[PDB]
Parts: structure tokens; C-alpha cells; sequence
């Protein structure tokens, strides 16, 4: 799109909304963009505003030197335009102590390296300094106010006229020290930590100093970042600021009313959105993105994948202490969300299923192969068929009358004392998780009975497996009551296992029947044991019309049934 | 020292005494804009209890100068909190907390 | 017998020698190309095994493992090449990587004989101490894990911090997740003698720890009447203006809640809803170095800037507030309820261009107040200025601007807007001619 | 592709038609208790599924205190004793011995040197066989590889003799049938270490140095007290042992 000109698009949300269609398409038969898809298509523009998170990879162009390392990108032409430079830091730092993460009795600083660019040249005087962590403007004079000089003051209203250094602590650079080192001799942006943050840190490359105070208050220390001019004198290596990067904008945006009468303004309708949240604690970029960033894809699942596998087979704290990290609104919007890529929904899916349905649903397998049955009088009110017409009816719906284990979960608190006995570490609201399951189950049956060319995510085997996999583990523990089950049996039974499905897909369904087979057994062994009593009475109450015994202690149930 | 800034204006007119029921809304923010607690999202409201070391005494000296129906920023030092080896799996050694307790009933 | 430097040179090394045996050596154990059909697949996996026996028994007694072991002398990155020879360190990580991953291959084996490097602490410590290529260690543990998990009880409190300062220090691997899990149950196989002894190990108080954040989705709102007064042709000063708000709705979702009527730093800042490591920020007066407000405190990037006013309160519903403009000795301030607010603002981005900023999340309905037909003026503006609605142009009748951005709330048609900073192209800064 | 899914589907289409055998397979399974029992069944049943968490991983450091006092709670239950017949349904003769062969191992380290397992394998599950007298055979069909990890250690008066001995003991205790289906080939493996035994005495208190117990050692009688239990039944001797 060029400068003040508006264009428009119709991928083929409807056939009429398309207008020159009928005159060739429909007649040879050609199906719009986006006609098999049901879901809204999103686009990607490219962002105005440059961004900070580049280094340099095919751009265009004992002690020797302390930190002694170097890079290979010096520029050589094509270039004049101040750029803005970032590289990579995995390398170690001196041997002043390690302050473990990249009060020193007997030393002065710590921490001696440098990002070496020759000063000795001078090609335009150029600024040299730290910066905070936004200086998202690509202005090529610069200097001339340091963008703001931002200066908070408040007093009895005076006093507390805090300063801050705004885009950047960048120092002048200019001509500075008289002393004008011969060749490259001028400094080379020496680097010196200072124990406390609080008052100032050391960055310098003039022999002498002469003013870099910018009192701010700790905001952040990160990867090397400073500026320098460009021309052909080899002058910038280790010893971008490219604005290339396409920016997703949004699907559904916040409805406003913004109407007459006042210029009145409301808004009712809430939205809410996660962000990235990658170890070492220092990223946040939307959460729809990572569909085209395919290294930090993989380091997110993988990470996902460790806390499954760390949050498994048990476990007292830990499950709490990742329920701080991973909140149950979070959870369930990841679940909720159809426009999730397929490894961070199953990711998710399976780290939901390890904290919250791991101990219980463990539990309830393992004590499915008993079938242990009490003697109540309610246990005798259940009968092969529940009425005489000979109709099997459904086999999960009716009383059971099984010594199954108890549930008993637990109050994360944070603030509290001694808790570590668990199922989950808070209670979810499993009457609006168990509704939320059924319909997306309806919508995912739907959505694939229509075969659409974009499922959920990534391909039908993510969309439907964690969620299969969800759904059998929520019935393995007889959440489900009887219009539930009711309602869920005629997604089955006329249909889900009618459509074509995957091998991922079709191994599930499998479960879920043995599963229904095995609720058919526990049927069958509680009739059974139900019946036993009656019969049991009855040949008891037989065995007094031909009693027989020569024993002392007569009238002993050995007679009527024991065998010693 | 506890520094308690309120953003709603309470009645002041009750006070928390000892040994009545008491219902609690609170979100748990730690510094540096770290969110580790909350109970809006869980929607089951904090029930706690006053004057017999059941919870963290930061709580209590933030409820002491509150009442019914106030919110208000909570700030705690790390000697009231866990302090020197913090709880292990969510909060490092040495960190302090931040607090929006908010009060609804008192019985 | 050749790699110590003793017996002055005129001595060799048989380098391109040794390197062409390690590729045959690794062609000799290449895995069997899985594509392959099932009977022939398995009768490569039992020749590669029996060979892998075959040098079990003769290997880990004082043979070929501690002979590679031995080897592994190159304490050095180009020292050793500078003095011995001219190469002394490229083929390490051909050598480690191929024959060590294939080692442990060899102790899987049939799963009975894990002889010594197995369990050889010396062995793991020094594979702990270098922290070059994780692919053997990846593989011997999770070998031993598979087949009789006894390799785990090894790693211990030391190697997982050695382990966590690799993660540390080498940027988002993602090959040592794998690892990390591999020191847990890693698909059913489990052995509690020291799995949840690594697993309570793995998470202490924030060494290798997350969060994440589930923020509510916020926009800014601006009326049409752009003022942009620029300094120099001085032709207007002072702007008044003042908001209403009616039904206030404290946690419409969560705590979190949005209520901005300052303005703030628009140079470098769209309204865009966000992007960077550290938080932009959603709406406006959210940036590092801006203001807003809020009625308590005017946060800069999280950061403490509390504000005393009498009766402090949020700006519940039914409040009034108003606002005071001036360019060339800023007087930025506010006034709620009939009382001035304290804490004398001055000195923010301050050049360019200027307009009216009002920024909230839903459940919020507000009242605007500027002037004329609609300036139902509760209150009036302050000595020197005057309410902001002498801007509007002629036949032109005013609106909002909706802080110009791309779509909004539409079913049927499509807005695909054009690349265009403002009403001018690139002019800012706007002056009479003289 | 992918076999597990076409043995899935294999299992349940057979399934179907063995219903009967499933059927079969339940029976023997199942359990009729008093209506009266049940808040003692439950916490039973609570106790042993803890246990049985640990069957699938093995065990530690942390887990046997739990461990020690989930066996007292079985122990400590009115139905453990009132219902003998559950816990042959149920199994935890066999968890138990999972858990002490994963603690054993095949070769002798003692990692865990705590048998309060083999107290609630030997005793009580071998003493309350007054109706339907399996849990003797149930112990006897795995004395043979008791006798092949006979190690040493019997902790419960903390002498080094040998506590699992002890469970082959109260196995062929009493019982007629069961010590005379006991065979010859299990009868010379104790002679064996008996023999191996038979080493002169020279230290103070050992078993092969740096004296710790000082209290009283033991060489070979629990050999000669198993062979004791073994040639002798309720009141008369056996011929062919």
C-alpha cells in the first residue's frame, strides 16, 4: 500500500460478497481463497515501529585485549546512516570474581570487557553509551534532547526531583578528552560494573573522566547494545536495529460505543490475552505469535514437556509451586483459544492433565480391576434390566454401589503453612470445565464433519488427541452424572466414529470403549452380587427344614452356611 | 514497618477484633511486576484467621488498619515474609511482596 | 604414545590417519536407517548390538573407553595447536560426539550389560566438568533410565547447578530440557532412589522458573480536534478539558483494571498494541518514562511515584477531573473534586506536537467535556486558560478520532488502511508563513 | 501402521465375544464385605493404594518413612484379620515382594537396611490362614527365590543374621502339604552356604572385620533353625525331608 491510499479485501468469507466472481470463476469452477476454512484468517503487516531483537547474521556488511574474543561483520560501504548495533553475549567476563548469573574487597570493578569499535578514526563524532530498554526510534540526527529529559518532581507542594535518563544514558562521545590518543588508541569503550547499582554504573572509553552521572533508579541490565557511525574504516567488533519483522495485529478487537450526547463512551464487552513468559524471566511478545518463530516453538514445548515430565507420577509441593507459575484462567483460555499452535496445545493439554488429573485418575485406574461391593439395602435395588420390555438401555447410566476411592484436593494459599497433601493443589470449577469440555466436543464434531482445509491447530491429530485425551480422563473418574453421560452417548452413537479419522485419533476411542466395557462388567458383577444375597437367604432358610447337627454348640451357622 | 496506601474509601468505623469470621479477596504481586497469587481468577475468596500463627503475620498487620468493604496496596519486608530461604519452587531468598488485600465481611 | 610434547619434533602425527578411522568407525556403527522393512532392520540392530557386546567385554576393563578417556587431553582451544603441530583441536568434537553417543548406544546394548561407564563417577564427573556436547550423556541416561535406572542416582546436587549455569549462560539450548527430563520419569520407566530427590532438586527459589501473565486487552481514545501547537510562530498556549466517568466497574474479570486520562510520551509509540522484551505497556501513559493517571500514583515502568492528595481514592464512579496544558513553561497538572493535586509534574517528552489522551478497559462509560454544543462545564479552567474547542475547523464538524488505527468491530466489510502517519503526510510541526 | 493400535483394537474385538471370560477373570477378583465394615475397608483401601503408588516406581529415601507407616496402618486394621480371603484378592503379598525385590537387587548392597516388610510378609500373612489356607501356598511358591536372595541382616533384634530366612520359616511352619511338596533341589542351597560358613573365628565381633556390633554375633543357627521347621510338622516328623 502506498502513501494515503486504501485497499480492501475479500478472501471468500460468503460467494456474494465476492463481486466479480460469476464472469469466470464460478462458470470454470474455481473455489474461492478461503472458502473451506470456518474460522476468521488473520494477516501479518509489517511493523512501523523498528524493533530491538536482531543480531547480525547475513546482513549486508595470558590476557592479549582482556575480554579477548572477536566478531565478523565490519562494514564496508552502503552504509552512513548511524545504525544501531546489537550482538550476542554467551562469553565470559574477566576473572574478577563471577557474581554467579553473566562487596569486591581488594578490587575496583568487575566484570572488564568491552564492545570494541575503533574511536581513533572518528568518522563523525559519535555518541557512545548505555540505553534503557526502549529506544524504538530510528531519528538519524540525534542527540539534540536525548528524546525527552524525563524528571519526575514531587514535594510538600519543594523536594524529590527525581531525574531519569530516558532512551538512553548515551554520553556525548564528542572530542571530550584533549589528550587525542594516536591511531585507535581511545579507549575502546572499556567496561567496569559497579558493585551498587543504586548510585551509578561505570561505561567509559575517554581517558579522563568528565560527566556521566544520569541518576536513574535500577532498570536493567541485558545484552551489549551501543551506537556507531558508518563508513569504511573497519572500526566496530566484539572484544542490529533492522524494522524488517511482519507484526500480527489482532483477530477481535475491544467494541466501543463512542456516540453524541457528550461524546459518551462505554465499553461491556472484556478481552484478555497472555504473553511469552521464557525462562531466565525477561520476555513478553503477544501469545497467537510463535507460529512463524520456530526455535523459540520448540524451546516452549520443550519446556512445557519438562514440567509434565517434573509433575508427574506424583508429587507433594511441586504441582503447587507450578500452579503459581501456570494459573487455572491461563489454562483455561489455552484451552478455550482456536487459533492455538498444536505443540502449545497439547503442551498445555498435557501439563493440565499431569498437575490436576494425574493422582486421582492414577488412582481410580488402578483400583478399576477390584470390583469390591458393601451389603446395604440399597445394593439389592439393582436389577440386570431396569424394566421388563428387555431394552439394554445405556450402560453408563444407574447406580453402581462400588467402594471406589474417595476424592480429596487441596487450597494452594501461598500465604499459608503446611499443606502437601493433594490431588490438585486448588480445586477447579469442574461443573463449567466439564461443560466447556462437552461443547467443544460438539464444535470439534462439527467442525470435522464439514472437512475443513484449517482445523484448530496445526492439523485434525492436534486438534482432536488432546482433547480426546482430556475428555477420557475426565470420565475415567465418574465426573460425569446421568444427563451428561446421556448427552455425550449420542455424539457416538449415530457420527464421531462414523467420520475418518487418524491412527493418533483412533487410538483413543479404543480406551474409551474398553473403558464402557468395563463399566458393562461392573454392571454385571453388581447384579450378580446383588442377586447372591437373595439366593443365599433363600438356601439358608432351606437348610432349616432338613437341619442336621451333633455338635454341642447347636444351632451354629455352620449348619446354616460356614464350613468350619 | 508496614506502608499501606488505600484506593477505596473505607468506613473506619469497624475494626477486625479477635475471633470472628472474615472473608478475604486478594491478589499476591511480587515485585519487579511478577504475578504469582491470585483468587479473583480462582473465584473462591480467601478464609482466614486472626491471632493464632495459622498464616504469615504480614497479613495481619495489613488487616489491622483496615475494615469492611476497603482495598488497599499492601507492602511487606522480607523479615515479616519467608525471608532468608523463601518457599522453595516460587519465591527466591530475600525478596519482598506486594500485596491488593481486600476486605468484604466481617462475622 | 605420540601426544606428549616430549622428545623435541622431528616426531609425527598420524591426524588424517585417525580421522579417516573416525569416520569409518562411525560408518561401521551408523544406526540402520530405520526406513528400511523389519526383518533386515532387525538384523542390522543384532549385528551392530553383538559388535557393540563384542567391544563391551573388551572395552571398559582398561581398554578402548578409558583409552578414549585418556586421550581426551586437549585442555586447550589454539594453544596446543600453536605449539604442537598446527592443528591440535578441531577433530575433539568429532571424535567425542561420534564415539562417545555411540558408546552409550553400545552400553544400552541388550540390555544387561552396562559395565562401567555406566556408573563410573570419575567418568561422569569429568563428562560434567567439560560441558561440550550433551548428545552422549542425553543418551547414556536415558538408556540406563529405559532399562535398570541407575546411572540417575549418580547426578546430584552439584551437577544440576553445573547443569542449570550451562542453561544459564548458553542462551535457550533447548537440548537441555531434554536432559532435564530425562532425569525424571520420561514416559512411565521410574525408580524413586533419586528421581524425586532431581525432581524437588530441579526447583528451588528461582534458578530454573517461570511465570506467565494473562493481561487484560486495553485501547486508547482521542477526539478528532488534533491541537499539534508547536513552539517559535506561538499562536495559542492554553488548553483546558476535563472527563466524566459514571459506572465504574472494579474486576469486570480480574483485579486488574484500566483507567488512564493523562497523556503521555506518543514519540516512538503507536497505538499499536504492544511488542519488546520488557513490558511497552498496552495503553497510554504506559510506557518507562510516562505518566497517565490514575489518581494514586503516576507509574513509570512499575516504578514508585506516589502521589498525596487529600482523600486519596481511585476514580470511582461519579468523579470528576480536570486538566491544565502549557508549552513554554510546562504546568502539566490535574484537579478532581474540586481540590488541586500536589506533586508538580514538569519536564516530560515535551516537544512537537500535542493532543487530548484518554485510555480505559471495559466496564467503564465515560463522559466527555470540552466545550460549546456539548461543554456542560461543571467546572471552568483555571487563570490563563481556556477550554480546549477553539480548534475545530471551519464546516467541519468535530468527532473522535479514535486514536487512528487499523480495524474495529465489523462483520461484513473489510478496512485494509493505508500506510499514513497523520492528516499530513510527513509535515509536523505546524506554523503560520512569515 | 503403529501395532499398539491394532493390538487395541485386536483386544476389543476380542473382547466381545470373551465376555464370559472377563467374567471369569473378575470373579475371583471380587469381594462381599458386612455393611458395617465399610469405614475400615476404605481407609484399608486407601492405605494399600498408596502403597501400590510405589509398585511402578521403586524405592527411595523419603518414601520409606511413609512406606513404614502405610504397613502399620494395614497391620493396625480389624477387617486385616477379619477378612482373610481380600488381601489374597487383592495381591499385597505380591506388592510387597515387588518392593523388596526392587530394593534387593541381584547382587547384595543394602542400600535400605529397614525389613519392616518381611515382619508383615513372614508373620501375620502367614499366621491368619485359618480359613482357606492359601497364603501358606502363596508364600511357598517363592521360597526358592527367597533362598537365592537370603542376604544377610536380621534387624528387628539388629543382629546380622538373616531375616528373609524367616519368611520361608513361617511359610513351611506348620503346615503338613506344604513341607512335604517341598522338594530336594531347594534343600541343598542352604547346606551350601552352611558349608561356606565354615570358617575358623579369629576377630573379636565380626563377619569379616572392623568390628562394629559388639553385642553378639551369629553364624549358621538360623540355617540349622529353617532345616529345623523344615524335617518336623504339627506333632510328628516327615521321613523323606
Amino acid at each position: 500500500l502506498g502513501v494515503a491510499q486504501v485497499g480492501r479485501m475479500n478472501f471468500g468469507k460468503d460467494v456474494s460478497t465476492l463481486k466479480y466472481f460469476t464472469i469466470c470463476g464460478l462458470q470454470e469452477g474455481y473455489e474461492p481463497f478461503a472458502v473451506n476454512t470456518n474460522r476468521d484468517i488473520t494477516m501479518w503487516l509489517s511493523k512501523r515501529l523498528p524493533q530491538f531483537l536482531q543480531v547480525p547474521s547475513n546482513h549486508e556488511h595470558s590476557s592479549p585485549c582482556l575480554k579477548v574474543t572477536q566478531k565478523s561483520f565490519g562494514s564496508q560501504n552502503n552504509n552512513t546512516d548511524i545504525m544501531f548495533y546489537r550482538l550476542s553475549m554467551p562469553i565470559e567476563c574477566a576473572e574478577v570474581f563471577s557474581k554467579s548469573v553473566a562487596e569486591y574487597l581488594m578490587q575496583t570493578s568487575t566484570y572488564y570487557y568491552s564492545v570494541r569499535i575503533f574511536p581513533g578514526q572518528e568518522p563523525a563524532n559519535v555518541w557512545v553509551g548505555w540505553i534503557t530498554s526502549d529506544f524504538h526510534q530510528y531519528d538519524t540526527g540525534f542527540d539534540l534532547d536525548r528524546v525527552r529529559t524525563v524528571t519526575v518532581t514531587l514535594g510538600d507542594e519543594v523536594h524529590e526531583s527525581i531525574k531519569r535518563s530516558n532512551c538512553y544514558m548515551v554520553c556525548a562521545g564528542e572530542s571530550m578528552s584533549p589528550g587525542q590518543g594516536r591511531n585507535n588508541s581511545n579507549g575502546l569503550e572499556i567496561g567496569c560494573v559497579v558493585d551498587a547499582a543504586s548510585g551509578l554504573l561505570t561505561f567509559i572509553a575517554n581517558g579522563k573522566e568528565l560527566s556521566t552521572y544520569y541518576q536513574v533508579e535500577p532498570s536493567t541490565k541485558l545484552f551489549p547494545a551501543v551506537f556507531a557511525q558508518a563508513t569504511s574504516p573497519n572500526v566496530f567488533q566484539f572484544e542490529v536495529l533492522w524494522s524488517r519483522m511482519p507484526n500480527q495485529f489482532l483477530k477481535v478487537d475491544v467494541s466501543r460505543i463512542s456516540e453524541r450526547q457528550g461524546w459518551l463512551v462505554q465499553c461491556l464487552d472484556p478481552l484478555q490475552f497472555m504473553s511469552l513468559h521464557i525462562p531466565e524471566e525477561n520476555r513478553s511478545v503477544d501469545i497467537l505469535e510463535l507460529t512463524e518463530q520456530e526455535e523459540l516453538l520448540q524451546f516452549h514445548y520443550h519446556t512445557l514437556r519438562l514440567y509434565s515430565a517434573v509433575c508427574a507420577l506424583g508429587n507433594h509441593r511441586v504441582a503447587h509451586a507450578l500452579c503459581s507459575h501456570v494459573d487455572e484462567p491461563q489454562l483455561l483460555y489455552a484451552i478455550e483459544n482456536k487459533y492455538m499452535p498444536g505443540l502449545l496445545r497439547a503442551g498445555y493439554y498435557d501439563l493440565l492433565i499431569d498437575i490436576h488429573l494425574s493422582s486421582y485418575a492414577t488412582a481410580r485406574l488402578m483400583m478399576n480391576n477390584e470390583f469390591i461391593v458393601p451389603m446395604t439395602e440399597e445394593t439389592k435395588s439393582i436389577t440386570l434390566f431396569p424394566d421388563e420390555n428387555k431394552k439394554h438401555g445405556l450402560p453408563g447410566i444407574g447406580l453402581s454401589t462400588s467402594l471406589r476411592p474417595r476424592m480429596r484436593f487441596s487450597s494452594p494459599s501461598f500465604v499459608s503453612i503446611s499443606n502437601d497433601c493433594y490431588q490438585y493443589s486448588p480445586e477447579f470449577p469442574l461443573d463449567i470445565l466439564k461443560a466447556k469440555t462437552i461443547q467443544m466436543l460438539t464444535e470439534a464434531v462439527k467442525e470435522g464433519s464439514l472437512h475443513a482445509r484449517d482445523p484448530v491447530g496445526g492439523t485434525t491429530e492436534f486438534l482432536f488427541v488432546p482433547l480426546i485425551k482430556l475428555f477420557y480422563t475426565l470420565l475415567i473418574m465418574g465426573i460425569f452424572h446421568n444427563e451428561d453421560l446421556k448427552h455425550i452417548l449420542q455424539l457416538i452413537e449415530p457420527g464421531l466414529l462414523q467420520m475418518k479419522l487418524p491412527e493418533p485419533v483412533k487410538l483413543q476411542m479404543c480406551l474409551l470403549l474398553q473403558y464402557l466395557c468395563d463399566c458393562q462388567v461392573r454392571h454385571r458383577i453388581e447384579a450378580i452380587v446383588a442377586f447372591s444375597d437373595d439366593f443365599v437367604a433363600k438356601l439358608q432358610d432351606n437348610q432349616r427344614f432338613r437341619y442336621n447337627e451333633v455338635m454341642q454348640a447347636l444351632n451354629m451357622s455352620a449348619a446354616l452356611t460356614a464350613r468350619k | 514497618g508496614v506502608e499501606i496506601e488505600t484506593i477505596s474509601p473505607g468506613d473506619g468505623r469497624t475494626f477486625p477484633k479477635k475471633g470472628q469470621t472474615c472473608v478475604v479477596h486478594y491478589t499476591g504481586m511480587l515485585q519487579n511486576g511478577k504475578k504469582f497469587d491470585s483468587s479473583r481468577d480462582r473465584n473462591k475468596p480467601f478464609k482466614f484467621r486472626i491471632g493464632k500463627q495459622e498464616v504469615i503475620k504480614g497479613f495481619e498487620e495489613g488487616a489491622a488498619q483496615m475494615s469492611l468493604g476497603q482495598r488497599a496496596k499492601l507492602t511487606c519486608t522480607p523479615d515479616v515474609a519467608y525471608g532468608a530461604t523463601g518457599h522453595p519452587g516460587v519465591i527466591p531468598p530475600n525478596a519482598t511482596l506486594i500485596f491488593d488485600v481486600e476486605l468484604l465481611n466481617l462475622e | 604414545a605420540l601426544s606428549k610434547k616430549v622428545k623435541l619434533p622431528t616426531i609425527d602425527l598420524p591426524i588424517e590417519s585417525v580421522s579417516l578411522s573416525l569416520q569409518d568407525l562411525i560408518g561401521y556403527f551408523h544406526p540402520p536407517d530405520e526406513h528400511l522393512e523389519h526383518e533386515d532392520k532387525q538384523n542390522r540392530l543384532r549385528a551392530l548390538k553383538n559388535r557393540q557386546n563384542l567391544f563391551q567385554e573388551e572395552g571398559m576393563i582398561n581398554l578402548v573407553l578409558e583409552c578414549i578417556d585418556r586421550l581426551h587431553v586437549y585442555s586447550s582451544a589454539a594453544h596446543f595447536a600453536d605449539v604442537a603441530g598446527r592443528e591440535a583441536g578441531e577433530s575433539w568434537k568429532s571424535i567425542l560426539n561420534s564415539l562417545y553417543e555411540l558408546l552409550a548406544a553400545l552400553i544400552r546394548g541388550n540390555r544387561k550389560n552396562c559395565a562401567q561407564f555406566s556408573g563410573s563417577l570419575d567418568w561422569l564427573i569429568s563428562r560434567l566438568e567439560r560441558l561440550e556436547a550433551s548428545s552422549g550423556i542425553l543418551e547414556v541416561l536415558h538408556c540406563v533410565l529405559v532399562e535398570s535406572p541407575e546411572a540417575l542416582n549418580i547426578i546430584k546436587e552439584g551437577h544440576i547447578k553445573s547443569i542449570i549455569s550451562l542453561l544459564d549462560k548458553h542462551g535457550r539450548n533447548h537440548k537441555v530440557l531434554d536432559v532435564l527430563c530425562s532425569l525424571c520419569v520420561c514416559h512411565g520407566v521410574a525408580v524413586r532412589s533419586n528421581q524425586h530427590l532431581i525432581c524437588d532438586n530441579l526447583l528451588p527459589g528461582r534458578d530454573l522458573l517461570l511465570q506467565t501473565r494473562l493481561v487484560n486487552h486495553v485501547s486508547s481514545m482521542r477526539p478528532n480536534i488534533f491541537l499539534g501547537v508547536s513552539e517559535g510562530s506561538a499562536q495559542y498556549k492554553k488548553w483546558y478539558y476535563e472527563l466524566m466517568v459514571d459506572h465504574t466497574e472494579p474486576f469486570v474479570t480480574a483485579e486488574a483494571t484500566h483507567l488512564r486520562v493523562g497523556w503521555a510520551s506518543t514519540e516512538g509509540y503507536s497505538p499499536y498494541p504492544g511488542g519488546g522484551e520488557e513490558w511497552g505497556g498496552n495503553g497510554v501513559g504506559d510506557d518507562l518514562f510516562s505518566y497517565g493517571f490514575d489518581g494514586l500514583h503516576l507509574w513509570s515502568g512499575c516504578i514508585a511515584r506516589t502521589v498525596s492528595s487529600p482523600n486519596q481514592h481511585l476514580l470511582r464512579t461519579d468523579d470528576v477531573i480536570s486538566c491544565c496544558l502549557d508549552l513554554s513553561a510546562p504546568s502539566i497538572s490535574f484537579r478532581i473534586n474540586g481540590q488541586p493535586v500536589q506533586g508538580m509534574f514538569e519536564n516530560f517528552n515535551i516537544d512537537g506536537l500535542f493532543f487530548p489522551v484518554v485510555s480505559f478497559s471495559a466496564g467503564i462509560k465515560v463522559r466527555f467535556l470540552l466545550g460549546g454544543r456539548h461543554g456542560e462545564f461543571k467546572f471552568l479552567p483555571p487563570p490563563g486558560y481556556a477550554a480546549c474547542y477553539e480548534a475545530v475547523l471551519p464546516k467541519e464538524k468535530l468527532k473522535v478520532e479514535h486514536s487512528r488505527e487499523y480495524k474495529q468491530e465489523r462483520t461484513y466489510t473489510r478496512d485494509l488502511l493505508g500506510p499514513t502517519v497523520s492528516l499530513t503526510q510527513a509535515a509536523f510541526t505546524p506554523v503560520p508563513v512569515d | 501402521e503403529d501395532p499398539e493400535l491394532v493390538r487395541a483394537m485386536f483386544v476389543l474385538l476380542h473382547r466381545q465375544y470373551d465376555g464370559i471370560g472377563g467374567l471369569v477373570r473378575a470373579l475371583p477378583k471380587t469381594y462381599t464385605i458386612n455393611g458395617v465394615s465399610v469405614e475400615d475397608t476404605i481407609n484399608l483401601l486407601a492405605s494399600l493404594g498408596q502403597i501400590r503408588s510405589l509398585l511402578s516406581v521403586r524405592m527411595g529415601k523419603e518414601e520409606e518413612k511413609l512406606m513404614i507407616r502405610g504397613l502399620g496402618d494395614i497391620m493396625n486394621n480389624k477387617v486385616f484379620y477379619q477378612h482373610p480371603n481380600l488381601m489374597r484378592a487383592l495381591g499385597m503379598h505380591e506388592t510387597v515382594m515387588e518392593v523388596m525385590v526392587n530394593v534387593l537387587g541381584g547382587g547384595e548392597s543394602k542400600e535400605i537396611t529397614f525389613p519392616k516388610m518381611v515382619a508383615n510378609c513372614c508373620r501375620f500373612l502367614c499366621y491368619f490362614c485359618r480359613i482357606s489356607r492359601q497364603n501358606q501356598k502363596a508364600m511357598f511358591d517363592h521360597l526358592s527365590y527367597l533362598l537365592e536372595n537370603s542376604s544377610v541382616g536380621l534387624a528387628s533384634p539388629a543382629m546380622r543374621g538373616s531375616t528373609p530366612l524367616d519368611v520361608a520359616a513361617a511359610s513351611v511352619m506348620d503346615n503338613n502339604e506344604l513341607a512335604l511338596a517341598l522338594r530336594e533341589p531347594d534343600l541343598e542351597k542352604v547346606v551350601r552356604y552352611l558349608a561356606g560358613c565354615g570358617l575358623q573365628s579369629c576377630q573379636m565381633l565380626v563377619s569379616k572385620g572392623y568390628p562394629d556390633i559388639g553385642w553378639n554375633p551369629v553364624e549358621g543357627e538360623r540355617y540349622l533353625d529353617f532345616l529345623r521347621f523344615a524335617v518336623f510338622c504339627n506333632g510328628e516328623s516327615v521321613e523323606e525331608n
